[PDB]
């Protein structure tokens, strides 16, 4: 629900997981890992109408308020939900370390 | 307080292509946290007698490396403090910044 | 053992079991209607859950047969 | 982090719980809640700088990207982290009804 | 599809004083969720003698409330209709939005 | 096992307990913040990216300047 298998499978414009790639160096500043340089991350962006994957009550509580009170300064915002791991390769001395990055992509989002 | 390893070189001995220069860039395409928090960063350049080598490494700046004492191991940049050594010459500098030994010096 | 139609349900048949009710919204655009399954713990009151009782250019309603979601 | 006791306190006009009524039956147009006639929800808004209550790693590595990016459209949201339940009393025919609806208070916020 | 109940005054029998006048609000705190999916909103106004009585309740149209069955069941107000009764004034109304019952229409 | 100065931590005599650091940040005027690190946290271990405006991470008990 609002993962990458529908949100880059289809095209809309509300709440729905989109395109991001990373550069670590030039992006976060990072210059600790080896591999890789950079990865793809995606992020949530996009509105979050009545009834569009409203994760808790407020949620809805709090689109049906803007809905009646258009441009209100508060409605869900669009955030991640499921967060996966990055494969990774650092350098401690001279014994490479490879371990994994957690919540490092995201595989779904949800308003909020 | 707490005092973090940093970041350094680290490809050992490679062979090089810098000389007569005011400036050499070491690059070495690995680029590790130093297993001990006191070390520092280094960087050894042999010219023998027609080879060329670079040496980029942590090191911690309590003992002699080639049998030589860091001084300048608390600089922020890696000027190249030549040294006298038989056969050869030889260049090192060593110094206490991210990835400081990634742009060896001996000029402005 | 309720089983409506679900559209971001993408992997997963385009459907879904629910134990509460389906779920159908119509809105005039420039049409985007979507389907979900709402689960009877979010049915709030059960008695007449406003989830079901549409808000304002919208057309929504509930129902409890299998793939009753249009 | 950021809570109602923090936020309602001073003005750190960053991601935190500012403050919210909602009315049921102007602000939601719900006519079957007996009593309360409304509440106060709250809500979460804010920017969120880097290390700013940034909940998952995810979180800080979008902080640190729209920190190298500006105006990047990607970055952290200040949205709910703790949700409390409101009692409401309502009719069901000539039975008096009492019951909790979850998740309809939000007394903290985070980056997310 | 589904038939969910709607939203009615279920304050019953009651004082009131809403008198010679076009409309009154039943201005009841009680607004409840009919029980039966069938039952829409019924309110009576009596006034035999000495007082003035006001019930706000739901009710299933096919029932006949007070020997009479509910005809604007359907109605989208709440007409004030006349009712003849022996020793005492009788209007009765009903109908089949929310909270209609709660403004009488003389 | 620690216990370490926290900033938000409001009805919580604006303190934390924790198993990491303390962390600390500095700034026309001046502010700064205060607050825990989970050891989980601490990624990557060896040289934990949130502790290297100045920054530091003490491991001690309440030892964040100002």
């Amino acid at each position: 629900a609002l993962d990458t298998n529908y949100c880059f499978s289809s095209t809309e414009k509300n709440c729905c997981v989109r395109q991001l790639y990373i550069d670590f160096r030039k992006d976060l500043g990072w210059k600790w890992i080896h591999e890789p340089k950079g990865y793809h991350a995606n992020f949530c962006l996009g509105p979050c109408p009545y009834i569009w994957s409203l994760d808790t009550q407020y949620s809805k509580v709090l689109a049906l308020y803007n809905q009646h009170n258009p441009g209100a300064s508060a409605a869900p915002c669009c955030v991640p939900q499921a967060l996966e791991p990055l494969p990774i390769v650092y350098y401690v001395g001279r014994k490479p370390k490879v371990e994994q990055l957690s919540n490092m992509i995201v595989r779904s989002c949800k308003c909020s | 307080a707490v005092k973090f390893p940093q970041l350094c070189k680290f490809c050992d001995v490679r062979f090089s292509t810098c000389d007569n220069q005011k400036s050499c860039m070491s690059n070495c395409s690995i680029t590790s946290i130093c297993e001990k928090p006191q070390e520092v960063c280094v960087a050894v350049w042999r010219k023998n007698d027609e080879n060329i080598t670079l040496e980029t490494v942590c090191h911690d700046p309590k003992l002699p490396y080639h049998d030589f004492i860091l001084e300048d191991a608390a600089s922020p940049k890696c000027i190249m403090k030549e040294k006298k050594k038989p056969g050869e010459t030889f260049f090192m500098c060593s110094c206490s910044s991210d990835e400081c030994n990634d742009n060896i010096i001996f000029s402005e | 053992a309720l089983q409506c139609f679900c559209h971001l349900c993408t992997k997963d048949n385009f459907t879904c079991v629910t134990d509460g009710l389906c779920f159908v919204s119509v809105t005039e655009t420039t049409v985007i209607h979507n389907s979900m399954c709402i689960a009877e713990i979010d049915l709030i009151p059960r008695d007449r859950p406003f989830v079901c009782a549409p808000s304002s250019v919208t057309t929504t309603y509930c129902c409890n047969q299998d793939h009753c979601n249009k």
